[PDB]
């Protein structure tokens, strides 16, 4: 038709007029057949029974300091300054880590030697204010700063966290071979 | 939300300077009264008589004011101010802001002419 | 369907301001999204006829804020916005308010509107005449300042720290150990889109003359 | 009520911007008499009230301009 | 006469808070001829208001006062429940009779600049 103005084909459904509550006297159970549930307890021995039933089956808990849970080789821990092969830094001061950081933790001096090659004199990351997003990992063109899967490095000072360019290459020396073998499984889909 | 918090009035604005300045005048009578409830409440150092010059030296700061709507302004954040002090939703760190100069005289060399300011290049 | 449906928004739109001509300034359609462009001594009226009408029924105010632009002599824009879920349809209202002058508040027809505006007054310092509990929300309490206006920096002007001497914090000004950096200094010096097509339907733009 | 007036020229002696503590007479004018503001008039006015332990509502406060007027105003308990 | 529009207590339909109303048709219909004597009174012809409220009213008050049943009327209207509907009218009523003293069909009062309306073009 035409609709009243005001007023749509989004009408009340079909049924959407809900009954009228049941009084006692429609009521298909007995009073007595209802008081043996309410004076029984007829669905609290239900409850009871279902953690009985979990009480006689095999727990989900771990041992933390001799099993680690699963983990992807996507995950992110502290970060490593890679190297190449035949031995060589790959950060080429190309500062695009530096500008992407969503929490301006990167802070990069780079300068240039003789050789015309370029890298950085002085690397460092806050790690007070990074937030591990991994945008670093996926800005740098030559693959040079990564996340290692390591989450077990809790320090006891402020200082100890400041990471400069020196402890990021000894992460890099450390985690090689399951860093480039999780790059490596990683590297379809990127 | 119906009702209001205690001492809240709804925020509503005069037309005139007089019905302002007789409102103003209220308000100063509500800190001045108030005033020995906030040296128990915030558990100052210092005597009422130093809240009491402060809250005179506060309406010191703005008595020349000519316009009509910063008059306004000014009645409503110090409303405000009141409404937040007379609660405990402020605590002894945020009341002892409007005490800097009272609690502690930070050391020497507070420079006056030139040669003071100067010799550690206006500080 | 969307090419009718936005065309229809328009003529929606058209009516609304032919119903109430001595409110309403303006209105906007962009992509399904309906503005409309009034006065702040205008507010009342049209959500009382937003409210009412039965054509016109959105009964619930989501989200209200302001956005100052500190290039226009009336700084802020105070935008409200509504949901008709009888009708399915979302409306949009913006007024404006400088620093100092008022808006007036809809708390008396909305309830849950009295939480927005006190925090859009917060963080903006816009004035709701006629609202009861009108003070500062999701702030520090002795805070001085507006923060999310474009005077006022991003680290703000105070900082915390316990003072050991006072055996309480102390508020002090800003220091930082390394400086905010923005890189924003460095966009694109060419003009990044161009002016782009436009979804106006034939019926609701002027005629050329022949 | 005795011994009243002494007690508020105790009080109104203790304050600061009169020169003259001896030119509090019984009918001394607050602005006039005494060179006082607005808001030392009702500061002084708080300070006869915190002295008894009463409290004073707001039309009965801003009419207060002399001391005549706080010695009329006094046997209100 | 008084009218009532909502029953807050009675049986139970399926929006809570409003409850089955009894005789919701004779309502209805004197809530509709209170908005249809108010919008004749007051508001002056020309305008455009008073002009679709009196062809709405007079649409929907025609449906009401040519059927009988609750379930077929609440589907002709297509707004919501009758109880409801109710409701609304007497909200168009509220409405129409603030109207009067607000004065909407006049030209407008406060003219923006010319460099209000203007963000980034
Ligand atoms: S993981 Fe994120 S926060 Fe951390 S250095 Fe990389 S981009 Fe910055
Ligand atoms: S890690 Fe990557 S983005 Fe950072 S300086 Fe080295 S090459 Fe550039």
């Amino acid at each position: 038709n035409i609709y009243a103005g005001g007023s749509a084909a989004a009408a009340p459904p079909a049924g959407f007029r809900i009954h009228r509550p049941a009084t006692w006297e429609e009521s298909e159970e007995g009073a007595l057949s209802k008081a043996t549930k309410y004076f029984l307890l007829a669905e609290m021995f239900r409850g009871l029974y279902v953690v009985l039933e979990q009480f006689f089956r095999a727990p989900y808990t771990i041992y933390y300091p001799f099993e680690k849970g699963p983990v992807s080789p996507r995950f992110r821990g502290e970060h490593a300054l890679r190297r190449y092969p035949s031995g060589e830094e790959r950060c080429i001061a190309c500062k695009l880590c530096e500008a992407i950081c969503p929490a301006l933790a990167i802070t990069i001096d780079a300068e240039e030697r003789i050789d015309g090659s370029r890298r950085t004199t002085k690397y460092d990351i806050d790690m007070t204010k990074c937030i591990y997003c991994g945008y670093c990992q996926e800005s740098c063109p030559v693959d040079a700063i990564v996340e290692t899967p390591n989450v077990e490095y809790a320090t006891e000072t402020r200082e100890e966290l400041l990471y400069n360019k020196e402890k990021l290459l000894a992460n890099g020396d450390k985690w090689e071979l399951e860093l480039q073998y999780a790059l490596d499984a990683d590297a379809p889909y990127r | 939300a119906i009702i209001a918090t205690a001492f809240a009035e709804t925020v509503k604005f005069s037309g005139s300077k007089q019905e302002l300045q007789k409102r103003t005048l209220a308000l100063y009578r509500q800190f001045l009264r108030g005033a020995p409830t906030f040296a128990d409440l915030y558990e100052v150092q210092f005597s009422i008589p130093t809240i009491r010059t402060k809250i005179r030296q506060e309406f010191e700061r703005h008595r020349f004011v000519d316009d009509l709507s910063i008059q306004n302004v000014l009645y409503a954040k110090g409303h405000m101010e009141y409404q937040e002090c007379i609660n405990f939703w402020k605590q002894q760190a945020q009341f002892l802001k409007y005490f800097p100069e009272e609690d502690d005289i930070q050391g020497r060399h507070q420079p006056s002419n030139f040669v003071d300011k100067f010799l550690k290049n206006r500080a | 369907r969307y090419l009718q449906h936005v065309s229809d928004l328009h003529q929606y739109a058209k009516y609304i301001m032919a119903a109430l001509p001595k409110y309403i300034q303006g209105f906007s359609v962009w992509k399904d999204e309906l503005t409309l462009h009034v006065a702040p001594s205008a507010v009342i009226p049209v959500t009382t006829f937003l409210r009412d009408n039965t054509s016109t029924q959105y009964k619930s105010i989501i989200d209200i804020t302001a956005v100052d632009y500190p290039s226009r002599e009336n700084r802020f824009e105070v935008v409200y916005n509504f949901l008709s879920v009888r009708h399915n349809s979302r409306i949009r209202l913006k007024t404006y308010a400088t620093e100092v002058t008022p808006v007036p508040s809809i708390t008396c027809l909305y309830e849950g509107a009295n939480w927005f505006e006190r925090e859009a007054y917060d963080m903006y310092g816009v004035f709701f005449e006629g609202h009861p509990d009108l003070r500062r929300i999701m702030t520090d309490y002795g805070f001085e300042g507006h923060p999310l206006r474009k005077d006022f920096p991003l680290t703000g002007y105070t900082e915390v720290r316990w003072d050991e001497e006072k055996r309480r914090v102390v508020y002090e000004p800003l220091e930082l150990t390394q400086a905010f950096r923005n890189f924003s200094a460095g966009s694109t010096a060419w003009e990044p889109v161009g002016p782009g097509r436009d979804d106006r339907p034939d019926s609701f733009k002027l005629p050329t003359p022949k | 009520r005795p011994d009243a007036e002494k007690r508020i020229a105790a009080v109104l002696e203790s304050f600061d911007k009169i020169s003259n503590p001896a030119a509090i007479t019984p009918t001394a004018s607050f602005a006039k008499d005494l060179n006082l503001d607005s808001l030392d008039t009702v500061e002084v006015v708080v300070a006869i009230e915190e002295e008894f332990g009463i409290e004073i509502p707001d039309k009965e406060a801003d009419e207060i301009k002399s001391v005549n007027q706080a010695v009329e105003y006094i046997l209100a308990q | 006469q008084s009218v009532l529009v909502q029953m807050r207590e009675g049986t139970p339909i399926g929006l809570t808070g409003i409850y089955q109303h009894p005789n919701p048709r004779p309502a209805l219909i004197a809530l509709y001829e209170a908005t249809l004597k108010e919008l004749q009174d007051k508001h002056p012809k020309d305008s455009v208001y008073r002009q679709s409220i009196e062809n709405l009213t007079a649409h929907r008050k025609q449906i009401v006062e040519d059927n009988e049943v609750s379930e077929v009327i609440e589907n002709k209207i297509g707004a919501g429940l009758i109880e409801e509907v109710v409701i609304q009218a007497h909200e168009e009523l509220e409405l129409a009779k603030k109207m009067s003293e607000w004065k909407p069909w006049e030209e407008l009062e406060e003219k923006p600049l010319e460099d209000q309306w203007v963000y980034f073009n």
